[PDB]
């Protein structure tokens, strides 16, 4: 399945000592039915007012609550028993399924010598396990467990191992969690004055999240992975970790609409992030922000804590960006902030923006380019993964962003009722050009409008074959029907034979020298797979030269138009 | 009738005499998966199931209930994983006057290995097999036609719609597994194809000893940095790679390649082939490494 | 298809030395591969809370699937008896087809141990209280590794009958009334007595051009059961959905149009497909009042475009189809079947006889849900022009051909 | 003829990947067939260098004989 579904149900913090394994902090304390189908009060009030505590209130409702001592019809001691394996089953992938619940985690155990890393609770603890419970379907079990382990669990466990080796952070977090549990359950009169076990657990978790930093990391991780977002977690107030599961919303070939559901608004383009992420020139392309620039700055300020050179460079690049100009022109934005070192920094920043769902890669937008409405345009559906519709919502958003322009139905009908021409035929005047290009960037960034690229293949008729036969001889018959051509399509002109290369070089016979040069330089790309926009960018040619070569060679060139 | 079971017992039956009990009972230390009588002489051939060193055992059957042990004559050692079937390969004269037929054991195993085992005349004599005898009935004659080749046969106008050349890693990976137990042409071709992933093979035919490979070589007189697509067709003699029998190199007529450069490349290829066949070595990796690169 | 078993062993809880391996095929396979049973012996015989559950865990490069069973009865020593038929598989596979087999094997042996005390008496040792295991494990191992099936009798009335079935993806819920079904197989010869009567009614109407509403009206069937039957046929990978063919439709080439070129047998099938069997009468009608070559078919496939309806495309190129005797419906169907063209759906978003109350209600619900013209035309049983006229009477609307 | 074969008196090993469970031989000795869940592989025993002919039949269950 291409639809994103992070199948988390909760998180654990299972530590072990010489006295035996126990549990420290698990969240949420909800039941199986919901998940499957004094000064401390002032401090927690200030933390809730400032937004430092981000819990989910549906996890602590009366119908969505389970006891703190029970986790999915298992006791805390039971879970700490079967999630604390031996030394041979530690420091490796812990996969464990109980019917439909998979207990996936990477437990970290100290070695025999007593070091956490190869370069009270501070000395008794020999193992900790941040166990993640998933319930994927049996047809998607391997995919979900593999992506979760590769993208969240391994990174979080390795960072926790590093911070425990260098700082002994998890030991102190477990100590303060247990101290706050004792001080709420057995000392606080506010706990006894609160009615309902769910509200008691909500207040206890509020105190734990207020006093503990590892609890905040785990809570934010679960909340922002279950919501299919980027989870920025604060650990030890000195390092941050960003965790996500990547979303499949890019497709080159068109997916089957009514057999395999795909996110509405997916980018139906031949230029993809994943074609470039797997390679890790990209600087010949231009970026396209997925949100407002100030929102991207606010999201990227949570990617660090000290405002280092990388975040400053990335913020400067996001603030001064345009989707209509290539990334090779942005060397001046970082030359002032300090092949080439600036090109390497630009490439690394482009990978950072396009990997973390910030700035998608596009061909640089021009009014001369033909833009069609994508089949995957978010028109139907109440939300992105539904399966008032999204067209009216995005029309309201378009009216809010551009109040001096015609409505989103007018723009999406003007581009999909005639033959697909260049985008400059919608813009009335040159004064309307930047706001219309902003509207075009808004349409592309929402998956509404893709680009119609030109693909060229080479074709040879009977006259070229007869001329080549005459040239070969140099070194029926009673009638001449003109509607009985013997055509032939040379599929790959690079690996052509001697007679087929003669057919290609007899296709250009009487053309001038500039056409001969442009045909020779562009012969290897005439295979029906390379879009001519990339040929224009790479070969440093202009559009008038290409339209000259299309007009001068009409019956020999196959014209193929898709995204 | 002979039988074999999981307990390690090979039982020989004669149901004309008695349905209960067995004429002979041979006990092994391993379970037996496939046990069969020999097609020649008086004997039988059993192979293990999960243990027994994964070797096919050949046991004579020439004697008078007899609970005995396994005393094989020949053990076909090899086959790192278990054998799951064994076959026999028989050839003889077409007309038939004397019974002089040879046999070859073919075994297939779980480690994806298909091995052919020769049978010596020591095995042919240890088993009571009368090699050369007047036939009571003539042996059947079978057609020796292969079947690996692909077979083929309003109206339609005669047309060449798409170029065939615009439409082979399976071949170059299959030839790596061929071992005639560099000592082979196909092994050399597969090793070079694994060595050079950029070189594209268009026609590999070890049986007809003809090769046709395509590559991108830096042999452009206009610009030294430009790479020219080249088609080189190579024909090997039946005495390759002995001395005095070099491979024949033919380069397809290319418009991008000048005739002087083509003659220089052909002369250098002939020089390299003659110099490496003078030492009775193999000349296809130095030639390819000369055409593209150094 | 199905992963072979790596090691099968039968572990039982001895009352003296605890959990131990009784029999194991292949012999000493776990110790030869570095698998130590004492490392995970507390998962093979866990507490009775974890027992009678499908337990699968990873041990190195191997995946270990087991169904622990614990029977509580005063006949046994320590007031309980515990065993486990444990299966070992490699990690890099899918053990999903084998999990119901191991679960049912464990449940059947639970039934037999609760009934006649089979496994406890099979030890031939009177310390568990107050047919060969090894042969059964050998037969299960080799029958599931060689045939994916087994029939192994263990008693005078009991046998191990295991068949490994592949796992199929569930059908989607996106099938609707405007989708037409295409049967990829001859459904008349698959019909035996066990088919559903609804599906049996649907079969003589899946001709590749009938809508699900039209099939429901033709077969006197409720559309929901037709939707569920089409979903069940999708689940067996034999029916693919498509669109209603109209000349008001807009078709455009896809990214796989080069597969008409890079395929040795696609264009010949197009030639044998799109042509009328005789000189049809459509090839004699004017516009107003040998087989076709593969290059002609490719040039006709390219000439489709976005925003250009099939009426305009057909009236711009009608001498070509008349001279080459080409069925345009068959041409479009072959293009959609080879995924070389796609349909741009029409969306009537907002900013003649008197229409009925229920008709205007479902029209308003279709407009407020941004449904296509095809779904509204199917729901009202009306052509596109009547729906357009009613919508123009109701308000101003724009059409997106996405 | 069968007496000009290069592989009858010699020992030869071929690596045939794909997980083949069944095998059978011509009594003439020319071709050998291997069966798997994906189909049949026909190998020339006198020309083992040619890739085997793949006949397509996809089944989820393991072939027997």
């Amino acid at each position: 399945e291409c639809l994103p579904n992070s199948c988390l149900l909760g998180v654990h913090l299972v530590i072990s000592t010489h006295s035996g394994p126990q549990i420290v902090y698990h969240y949420p304390p909800s039941n199986t039915a919901f998940l499957t189908n004094e000064e401390e009060d002032m401090e927690v009030s200030a933390m809730l007012q400032d937004g430092k505590i981000s819990m989910n209130e549906i996890f602590f409702e009366e119908e969505n609550f389970q006891d703190i001592n029970k986790i999915l019809e298992f006791d805390n001691d039971f879970v700490a028993e079967f999630c604390s394996p031996e030394r041979e089953m530690c420091n490796t992938r812990f996969e464990f399924t109980v019917d439909n619940f998979c207990f996936l985690g990477l437990p970290i155990h100290v070695d025999s010598q007593g070091r956490w890393r190869k370069s009270d609770l501070g000395k008794n603890m020999n193992m900790f396990h941040v166990c993640f419970v998933m319930n994927p379907h049996l047809i998607e079990y391997n995919k979900r467990i593999d992506d979760m382990y590769q993208f969240v669990v391994t990174r979080l466990s390795l960072l926790l191992r590093y911070v425990q080796s260098k700082t002994s952070y998890i030991s102190s977090e477990c100590h303060i969690i247990l101290k706050e549990k004792e001080r709420v359950l057995k000392h606080s009169k506010t706990y006894q004055s609160i009615r309902g076990a769910g509200n008691k657990g909500k207040y206890l978790y509020q105190r734990i999240l207020a006093k503990s930093s590892l609890a905040r990391a785990l809570t934010e991780c679960v909340d922002k992975i279950q919501r299919n977002e980027i989870a920025c977690l604060e650990i030890n107030d000195d390092k941050v970790i960003s965790l996500q599961i990547p979303i499949q919303n890019e497709f080159e070939k068109m997916p089957n609409f009514k057999l395999q559901p795909v996110l509405r608004g997916s980018y139906l383009t031949s230029i993809l992030n994943m074609k470039f992420l797997e390679k890790s020139d990209l600087l010949n392309y231009a970026l396209l922000l997925l949100d407002e620039p100030n929102n991207i700055i606010s999201s990227l300020e949570t990617f660090s804590y000290q405002d280092d050179i990388g975040t400053i460079i990335l913020k400067h690049l996001v603030r001064n960006i345009q989707p209509n100009i290539p990334l090779r022109s942005y060397r001046y934005l970082i030359t002032d902030l300090l092949n080439s070192l600036e090109s390497s920094i630009l490439r690394s920043c482009a990978l950072h923006l396009m990997y973390w769902r910030h700035a998608r890669i596009v061909i640089p937008l021009s009014s001369k380019y033909t833009y069609i409405v994508s089949p995957l345009a978010p028109i139907q559906g109440y939300t992105i993964d539904d399966y008032v519709p999204l067209i009216y919502q995005n029309s309201m958003l378009f009216r809010s962003k551009f109040p001096s322009l015609p409505s989103l139905p007018i723009f999406l009908s003007l581009l999909s009722t005639d033959k697909p021409q260049a985008y400059s035929n919608i813009i009335p005047s040159r004064e309307h050009k930047p706001v219309y290009l902003n509207a075009l960037a808004w349409l592309i960034q929402y998956g509404y409008v893709t680009q119609l690229l030109t693909f060229i293949n080479i074709r040879v008729d009977k006259h070229i074959k007869m001329a080549v036969d005459e040239d070969l001889e140099k070194e029926f018959e009673y009638d001449d029907p003109e509607m009985q051509h013997d055509y032939t399509i040379i599929l790959e002109p690079e690996r052509a034979t001697a007679i087929e290369k003669r057919w290609l070089y007899r296709c250009i016979y009487g053309q001038p020298s500039d056409i001969q040069i442009l045909f020779n330089k562009l012969l290897k790309y005439f295979n029906g797979k390379v879009p001519m926009e990339l040929v224009i960018i790479k070969e440093e040619i202009s559009r008038h030269d290409l339209k000259k070569l299309l007009n001068a060679l009409d019956k020999y060139l196959i014209e193929i138009h898709h995204w | 009738i002979m039988s074999s079971s999981n307990d390690g017992t090979v039982k020989f039956w004669d149901y004309s005499k008695s349905t209960t009990e067995s004429k002979r009972t041979v006990t092994t230390n391993f379970p037996i998966w496939r046990g069969r009588y020999l097609p020649f002489g008086e004997g039988y051939c059993i192979m293990p199931m999960v243990g027994g060193n994964n070797a096919v055992y050949l046991i004579n059957l020439c004697d008078d209930n007899k609970k005995t042990k396994l005393q094989p004559i020949y053990a076909f050692k090899g086959h790192s994983d278990r054998v799951i079937d064994f076959l026999w390969r028989s050839r003889h004269t077409c007309d038939g006057d004397y019974d002089d037929r040879e046999f070859q054991l073919v075994t297939w195993s779980k480690d994806c290995d298909l091995k052919l085992w020769p049978i010596s005349d020591s095995i042919y004599g240890k088993v009571n097999f009368d090699r050369g005898k007047r036939l009571e009935e003539k042996l059947p004659d079978y057609d020796y036609c292969s079947y690996n080749k692909e077979p083929e046969n309003f109206r339609r106008l005669r047309e060449n719609f798409v170029t065939t050349s615009g439409l082979k890693t399976n071949h170059i990976t299959w030839l790596s597994g061929i071992r005639m137990n560099i000592q082979n042409l196909g092994e050399e071709v597969s090793a070079i194809g694994h060595k050079f992933p950029k070189v594209v093979f268009e026609k590999i035919s070890v049986s007809t000893r003809e090769l046709c490979l395509t590559l991108n070589g830096p042999w452009s007189e206009e610009n030294p940095d430009d790479y020219i697509f080249l088609r080189i067709s190579i024909n090997f003699p039946l005495n390759y790679p002995n001395k005095g029998d070099p491979p024949k190199f033919t380069i397809e007529e290319n418009s991008n390649l000048t005739m002087s450069k083509r003659q220089e490349i052909l002369s250098n290829l002939a020089t390299i082939g003659q110099k490496y066949t003078d030492s009775n070595l193999y000349c296809l990796e130095p030639c390819i490494r000369f055409v593209l690169g150094e | 298809g199905f992963v072979p078993i790596h090691t099968i062993f039968y572990s039982v809880f001895h009352p003296t030395e605890g959990s131990k391996i009784k029999y194991e095929f292949p012999p000493n396979n776990l110790k030869n591969h570095g698998i130590n049973f004492n490392t995970f012996k507390n998962y093979i015989i866990p507490k009775p809370i974890l027992c009678h559950k499908l337990i699968t865990f990873k041990y190195g490069t191997y995946r270990i699937v087991c169904y622990p069973v614990t029977i509580n009865s005063p006949i046994y020593a320590r007031n309980f008896f515990s065993f486990n038929f444990v299966f070992v598989f490699p990690y890099d596979c899918e053990t999903s087809p084998y999990e119901p087999a191991i679960t049912r094997l464990g449940k059947m042996f639970k039934v037999l141990e609760e009934q006649n005390q089979l496994l406890s008496k099979s030890e031939r040792d009177p310390v568990f209280f107050d047919f060969s295991i090894q042969d059964l494990l050998m037969r299960i191992f080799q029958d599931l590794n060689n045939y994916s099936e087994c029939l192994i009798p263990i008693d005078e009335g009991n046998a191990v009958d295991i068949k490994i079935f592949p796992l199929l993806r569930p059908p989607t819920t996106c099938v609707s009334l405007e989708d037409v079904p295409l049967s990829s197989v001859n459904l008349k010869k698959i019909i035996d007595v066990n088919w559903d009567p609804t599906m049996m009614s649907i079969v003589p109407y899946i001709d590749g051009l009938n809508s699900i509403a039209k099939i429901s009206k033709l077969s006197n069937s409720d559309p929901g059961l037709v939707i569920e039957c089409i979903r069940h046929l999708i689940y067996y990978k034999c029916v693919t959905l498509s669109d209603i063919f109209q000349f008001s439709n807009i078709y455009a080439p896809s990214s796989l149009i080069r597969n008409f070129l890079t395929d040795p047998l696609m264009a010949s099938d197009c030639q044998s497909y799109v042509t009328f069997p005789e000189v049809s009468k459509i090839s004699n009608l004017p516009l107003n009042k040998f087989l076709p070559t593969r290059s002609c078919l490719f040039d006709l496939y390219r000439s489709l475009s976005q925003g250009q309806t099939l009426k305009t495309w057909y009236e711009s190129k009608y001498m070509i189809l008349k001279e080459n005797n080409i069925d345009i419906r068959r041409f479009i169907t072959f293009g959609l079947e080879k995924r070389i063209i796609y349909r741009c759906y029409s969306f009537p978003v907002m900013i003649m006889p008197k229409l009925s109350d229920e008709e205007e209600g479902i029209l308003e619900e279709s407009i407020r849900n941004a449904e296509t013209f095809d779904k509204i035309c199917v729901l009202l049983s009306k052509p596109k022009l009547e729906v357009e006229s009613y919508l123009n009477e109701l308000g101003e609307f724009k059409v997106i051909n996405s | 003829g069968p007496y000009n074969s290069p592989t009858f008196g010699k020992s030869l090993s071929l690596k045939v990947d794909g997980g083949f469970n069944a095998v059978s031989i011509n009594p003439s000795g020319r071709d050998i067939v291997l069966a798997s869940r994906q189909g049949l592989y026909i190998i020339d025993l006198d020309d083992p260098f040619t890739p085997p002919r793949w006949l397509h039949h996809i089944t989820p269950w393991q072939v027997a004989d």
